[PDB]
């Protein structure tokens, strides 16, 4: 998911405030089904 | 020897030929005459920075 984050740093003294948000595109999506029972553990879709 | 001045005045027409010669000799340049009317410098726009297009699902 899109993750935002703000910070600052130093660059020849002049304190620079920076603000960014990272995301992904072209993400592969793996669907693993360990078992079909209600008790079984499953992940309908996990991104990679 | 007074005729030096008379001769120079009478023969002065040859300086036209001399002017043509030096004109042919001299290199030449020219102008691209400048424009007035930068009386209004223009700023970019009202610009606001934001995160791009998040790809939600």
């Amino acid at each position: 998911k899109a993750a935002n984050y703000q910070y600052n740093y130093l660059r020849d003294g002049e304190q620079v405030t920076a603000h960014t948000t990272c995301s992904v595109n072209g993400v592969n999506n793996f669907s693993y089904n360990g078992g079909f029972l209600p008790t079984d553990f499953g992940i309908s879709r996990y991104e990679v | 020897a007074s005729l030096i001045y008379r001769q120079l005045l009478t023969n002065s027409y040859s300086v036209d030929l001399y002017d043509e010669i030096e004109q042919i000799g001299s290199g030449k340049t020219q102008n691209v005459t400048i424009n007035p009317g930068p009386f209004a410098q223009t700023r970019y726009a009202p610009v606001n920075w934001d995160h791009g297009e998040i790809n939600d699902s």
